């Protein structure tokens, strides 16, 4: 039942300051430690520091001793991590995982969802989703592919579903790639039989949390 | 000081005795990162050559032809070189152990086997709940004791350097 | 600081076959820890104390090794384990994580199937143009693409993104999407997307037309 | 040995200063149970009196009336007493720290405040799962280095005792 | 759900050897430690040692270094404590409690029932229970006391119930006292209203585990 | 070895009143632990880390103190806490437990009630004799008993056992049971058990007869 709750993501302008949050429940917040780690695809996952809510003591590393600070309060059972002097090279995922002395040494019992921070001066752009109507090519086939291309959107975190999560198998989530101007573009396709194309409806509902933009468009097969 | 240079010979002898004693005491197994004065093996040959120089200066005190007069100057010059080197490395290792390390020289293979899961140069637990725990107090005691060893070795090396500099200024 | 290096960086293991990866360290760490992570998910703990197993683990996995060398042994690797394994230690402050071994499933090769999606009218009415070519059920990762418009080969005008390895249906999926301005979109009418691969013998191509469908 | 009584005093005072340095070195805060050689402050007065005796033996070296000749014998007798006492404390404390504790004497109040949650005489973890942990390796290193300090202090005390016994043999 | 199971009690002749058992469930037997303690009313509770099932390492104290030995196996997830050279001054209660690094230091998360060992050369004696019929004295009262005196029994562990545990309130369990010959004797009384004496039945069922002796006698009020 | 001593050994606190006990040590232990035990039960953990509280504890309890002196504070003590508290440390091998403070409820005094149970016929047929005198609802612990048979006072021929403190109904219960051989059992006919106490003013005595009931 033990779990740690973290916010999804947020956008921070370069040179600004951001505060993290990690809510703990199901266990004594005071007794256990509040270790934080940072994962970057370019250079792997590295430690950033930890804080003990029991006494308020904090520990860091000489690499990033002054980049980040930790402050936690036992009243709300939450730990706050504050970042200073944000840089474009500080776009990664920060995880919140407790540590326990299990098995003879310190061991990360549980982890957190993590926050995918984005450091860019570009303004928020709504998720533009477009239909991908299949064509009646010579090869009929027993299966068909339906996609909803999303491009020119900000920030990276975006969820694409189908029939409000009714369809799960056969999905192909394509990771987004950064453009030259500083924008993201990804794709998502699902494989469904062609016999049910004319009977069962297929709609993609893109969800955007930072902008509260939800679009439920319908894609229909095209007979060429 | 040409009056009782024989006593200065015994001074050099005793300084070599304590230098080799401190060198043997430094290699107690503690951390895979040995002190910079240990991996260079300075105290051993330093004390051996201090004993050699003291024996040369406090053996006959007569006008030997070649075996003593010719070699006394070169032994004294080597002694000054070794003493200034010892002072430099001692005061460098003091900052190495008290400030962030800037050379990471590994310990010997036969001494690191006994204690391979331990470090002494840096100890700030990743878990802040262990700040008031014996695990950090032990490392603090290790660091203080090693700094005391470094300080006593440094002051004795500086005194030896002063004495041998006086010996050399006596013998142009 | 103790640096941890593990090799190989990427390895491919056939299903139902023993596979072993090694994690060496620059120092003799007292204990080692192994974690695995899935896409869009936190790294779940996998192995602790170099000999025990965390809750919810298959019995096949068994970690061992002592000294400066530690190895991970899998009795029977399956497609469910398509993730990256991390090596972690706790001996010296600060703890340093490993590089990562990306497990890959080595099964028989498959012939890729090509699907082309013509842009919709709303894409043109928005002010842009985008045509998507679909690549699926192909192995290995390499998959050359050469778009041809008006019997002319164009390269370097598109970007490709590699997704995660599929569990059972396919192995890899390459997003070969071509982007262009509206002027070049209206300049040409017929668009083709031919993909060559070691799987299929004769490269199949799907072509459509502009202004008719 | 009457040939070089001036250098013998230098050797004695060097041994005294080495004892003083080792005693100050053993005052590093480590465990509430200080070594038996520190709680009695033996190195302080012992080393100071070795300084006094060696200086007296190597200051005048002439036929002084009362200041030198009369006090030399009593200073030498006190030196023998202190040297045999130091030998006894060293032999007792080596077994105290390496075998078992039979005289438990607490450390000084001002030095034990820095490290009051630590002990070094009997450090065997109550949880056997911590046997292969740095918490025990730190205490093992502390005990080993303390034993080394005790051994070197013992050998210096024994050599000084031999030298002063020879001096008393010279001066009936 | 974590709990440790221990046997009730057993009798050991002086100079013999006895083996303890402590079964663990609901948690990893290998990871946690297996601390053992001994409690004596004369001199309080004292440590006896501990054993780590992970590596088989054992730790003891100089007081009782050779009196007891510890041996545990991970196959059955049980720890065995073996006592040697039993003495009449070794009649106490031994507890089995695990230890965990909780709150910043080692802490006994859970304990065990404990075994009440008895060291005596006397043979096993059945639990002799006798009725205590109340008398119709001058003071009627609104309540009456019904007891079942048990004397000349061995060993000490014995449970006295009423109506198979139906009645719990108003009970007064009297601890046994050692006799000169080396036998125990205790008492147990329950307070019930006198109005229900003639209608509701009251029976005491003494239970004896070492001898498998169970007696269900009936006590009835006496009118004097 | 570090010895731990706590005072007072036994203290009586009135319900709904603040009470504090102290646990000193011969050395400055890093942390202290408090455990409580109930009769016929294991010592359940109560306080850990000298400042926190274990699961299932009332909010009234709050442990504090630093250095060589540690104290336990109760906001409002009740009869539910009638147990003994143990002081435990973990700084030095081996850990040593404390002596024990036996909490006692200090309420108004009560007049004891005397009940006498004549021996049954099966007791005589077994080969022995035993008469039980009941003591209840009395305070304090001291309760003098003086059995009288045939107008003769006999002392030292019986043993008394003190049970645990009752929660709400009573406070203490003394088992004043008189044992004797069959010869002396048949020698006398009338048996009396008079108990004097500070509670009741006039000592009440219950007497029966042998051979009639
Ligand atoms: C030679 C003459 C006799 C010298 C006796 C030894 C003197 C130093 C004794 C050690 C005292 C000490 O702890 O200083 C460490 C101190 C360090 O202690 P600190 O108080 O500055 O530590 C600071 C901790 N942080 C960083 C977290 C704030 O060293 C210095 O202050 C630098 C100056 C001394 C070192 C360089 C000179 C050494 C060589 C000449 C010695 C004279
Ligand atoms: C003076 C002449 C020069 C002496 C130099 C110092 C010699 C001893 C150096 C220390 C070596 C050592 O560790 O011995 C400890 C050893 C102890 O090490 P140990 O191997 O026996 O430890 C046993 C561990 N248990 C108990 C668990 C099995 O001491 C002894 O063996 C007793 C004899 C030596 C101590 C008594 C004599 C000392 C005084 C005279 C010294 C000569
Ligand atoms: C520098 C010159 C002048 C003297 C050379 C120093 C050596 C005499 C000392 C330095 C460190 C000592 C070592 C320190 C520690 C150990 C561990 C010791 O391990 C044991 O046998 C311990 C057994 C036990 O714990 O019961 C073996 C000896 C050894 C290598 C010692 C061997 C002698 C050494 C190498
Ligand atoms: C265990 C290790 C530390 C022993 C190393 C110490 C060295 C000591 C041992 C004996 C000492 C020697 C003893 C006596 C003398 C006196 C003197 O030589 C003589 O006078 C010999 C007689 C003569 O030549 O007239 C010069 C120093 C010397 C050799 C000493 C040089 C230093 C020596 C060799
Ligand atoms: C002059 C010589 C011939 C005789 C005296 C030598 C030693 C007795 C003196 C010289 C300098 C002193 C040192 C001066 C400063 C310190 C700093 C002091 O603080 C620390 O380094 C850390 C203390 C901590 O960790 O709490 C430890 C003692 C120490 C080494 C002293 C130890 C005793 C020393 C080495
Ligand atoms: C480590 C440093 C900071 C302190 C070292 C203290 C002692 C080890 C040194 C300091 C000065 C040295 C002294 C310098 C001068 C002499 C004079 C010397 O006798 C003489 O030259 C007297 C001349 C005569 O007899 O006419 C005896 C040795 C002695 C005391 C030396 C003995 C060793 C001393 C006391
Ligand atoms: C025996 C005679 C010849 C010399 C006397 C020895 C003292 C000079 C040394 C022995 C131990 C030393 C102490 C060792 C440790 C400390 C802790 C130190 O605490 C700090 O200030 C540390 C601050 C920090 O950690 O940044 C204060 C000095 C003090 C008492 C040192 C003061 C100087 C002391 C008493
Ligand atoms: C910081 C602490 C360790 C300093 C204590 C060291 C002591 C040293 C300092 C100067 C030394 C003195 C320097 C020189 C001499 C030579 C000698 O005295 C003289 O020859 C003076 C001139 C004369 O009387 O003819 C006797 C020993 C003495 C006093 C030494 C005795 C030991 C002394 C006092
Ligand atoms: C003769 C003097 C003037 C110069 C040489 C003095 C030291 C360099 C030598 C003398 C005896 C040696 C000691 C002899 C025996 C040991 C035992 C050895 O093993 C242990 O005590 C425990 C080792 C462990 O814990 O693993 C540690 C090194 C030590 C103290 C040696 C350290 C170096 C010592 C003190
Ligand atoms: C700690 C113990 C086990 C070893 C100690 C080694 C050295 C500190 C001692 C051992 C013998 C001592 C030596 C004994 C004899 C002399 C002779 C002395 O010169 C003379 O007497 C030569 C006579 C002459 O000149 O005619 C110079 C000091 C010296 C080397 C002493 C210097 C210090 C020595 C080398
Ligand atoms: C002239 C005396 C010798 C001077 C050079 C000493 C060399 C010691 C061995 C090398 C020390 C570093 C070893 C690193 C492997
Ligand atoms: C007096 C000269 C000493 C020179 C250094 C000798 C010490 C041994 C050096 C080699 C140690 C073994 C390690 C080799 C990798
Ligand atoms: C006494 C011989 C000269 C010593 C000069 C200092 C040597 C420091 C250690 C070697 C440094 C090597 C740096 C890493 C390559
Ligand atoms: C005589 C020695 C003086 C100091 C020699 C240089 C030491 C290194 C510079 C100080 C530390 C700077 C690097 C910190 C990472
Ligand atoms: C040839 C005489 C001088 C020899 C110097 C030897 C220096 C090293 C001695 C210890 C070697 C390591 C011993 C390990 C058992
Ligand atoms: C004649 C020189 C002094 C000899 C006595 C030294 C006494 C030192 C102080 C007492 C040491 C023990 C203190 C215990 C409180
Ligand atoms: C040279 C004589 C030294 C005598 C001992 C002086 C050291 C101080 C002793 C008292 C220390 C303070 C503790 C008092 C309880
Ligand atoms: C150097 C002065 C005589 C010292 C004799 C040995 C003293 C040992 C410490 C005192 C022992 C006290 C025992 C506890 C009361
Ligand atoms: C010259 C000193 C010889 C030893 C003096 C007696 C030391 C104590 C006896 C050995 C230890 C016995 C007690 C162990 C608990
Ligand atoms: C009067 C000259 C000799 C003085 C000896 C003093 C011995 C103790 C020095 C250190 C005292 C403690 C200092 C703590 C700050």
């Amino acid at each position: 039942q033990v779990q740690l709750q973290q916010p999804g993501a947020e956008l921070v302008k370069p040179g600004a300051s951001v505060k993290m949050s990690c809510k703990a429940s199901g266990y004594t917040f005071t007794s256990y430690n509040m270790h934080w780690v940072k994962q970057t695809p370019g250079r792997g996952l590295e430690w950033i520091g930890a804080i003990y809510p029991g006494n308020g003591d904090t520990s860091y590393n000489q690499k990033f001793k002054g980049k980040a600070t930790l402050t936690a309060d036992k009243s709300s059972s939450t730990a706050y991590m504050q970042l200073s002097s944000l840089t474009s090279e500080d776009s990664a995922v920060y995880y919140c995982a407790r540590s326990t002395y299990y098995g003879g040494d310190w061991y990360f019992n549980v982890w957190g969802a993590g926050t995918t921070v984005t450091v860019s001066a570009a303004s928020t752009k709504g998720p533009s989703v477009f239909p991908l109507a299949p064509s009646s090519k010579s090869t009929s086939g027993g299966t068909a592919a339906l996609g909803c291309l999303v491009k020119d959107y900000f920030p990276e975190p975006v969820t694409v579903s189908w029939n409000s999560g009714a369809l799960t198998s056969g999905v192909h989530t394509f990771p987004a790639v950064l453009q030259s101007s500083g924008l993201y573009s990804l794709s998502s396709v699902v494989t469904v039989p062609s016999s049910s194309l004319g009977t069962q409806t297929y709609i993609c509902n893109v969800n955007h949390k930072p902008s509260n933009t939800k679009v439920d468009k319908k894609v229909e097969p095209k007979s060429c | 000081f040409m009056r009782e240079s024989k006593t200065l010979g015994a001074v050099q002898i005793m300084n070599g005795l304590f230098h080799i004693a401190l060198g043997g005491l430094l290699m107690i197994p503690a951390g895979i990162y040995a002190p910079i004065c240990v991996t260079v093996w300075y105290p051993l040959w330093g004390g051996i050559m201090y004993i050699i120089s003291g024996s040369l200066l406090a053996a006959t005190e007569k006008n030997s032809r070649k075996c003593l007069v010719k070699g006394k100057m070169i032994m004294n010059s080597l002694s000054l070189f070794a003493a200034i080197s010892g002072m430099i490395l001692s005061i460098m290792d003091i900052l190495n152990i008290k400030i962030s390390h800037f050379l990471k020289m590994e310990s010997l293979n036969f001494i690191r086997a006994h204690t391979p899961y331990i470090n002494i140069y840096n100890c700030e637990p990743a878990n802040p709940s262990e700040k008031n725990s014996p695990s950090t107090q032990y490392c603090y005691s290790i660091q203080s004791l090693f700094l005391g060893i470094l300080s006593v070795m440094l002051i004795f090396a500086f005194f030896q350097e002063l004495v041998i500099a006086g010996i050399v200024e006596n013998e142009w | 600081q103790i640096v941890l290096s593990q090799s190989p960086a990427i390895l491919s293991a056939s299903p139902g076959e023993k596979v072993t990866m090694t994690c060496r360290a620059s120092s003799s760490v007292s204990y080692i820890h192994w974690f695995q992570q899935k896409p869009g998910s936190s790294p779940k703990p996998w192995i602790y104390a170099t000999s025990n197993l965390a809750s919810g683990v298959p019995v096949r996995f068994s970690g061992s090794g002592s000294g400066t060398s530690y190895s991970l042994t899998i009795s029977r690797v399956e497609a469910e384990d398509a993730a990256t394994y991390y090596c972690q230690q706790w001996t010296s402050n600060p703890p340093t994580f490993g590089g990562g071994t990306k497990l890959e499933i080595k099964r028989t090769v498959a012939a890729p199937s090509v699907f082309i999606f013509p842009p919709s009218d709303e894409q043109l009415k928005s002010g842009t143009a985008s045509v998507v070519c679909l690549l699926n059920n192909f192995y290995p990762r390499e998959a050359k693409v050469q778009w041809k418009v008006d019997n002319a080969l164009q390269s370097g005008n598109s970007q490709e993104s590699v997704t995660e390895q599929d569990s059972k249906d396919s192995t890899y999926s390459l997003s070969s999407t071509l982007t262009l301005s509206k002027a070049d979109y209206e300049k040409h009418k017929v668009y083709a997307c031919e993909v060559t691969h070691q799987g299929l013998s004769s490269p199949v191509t799907k072509s459509f037309n502009r202004g008719e469908c």
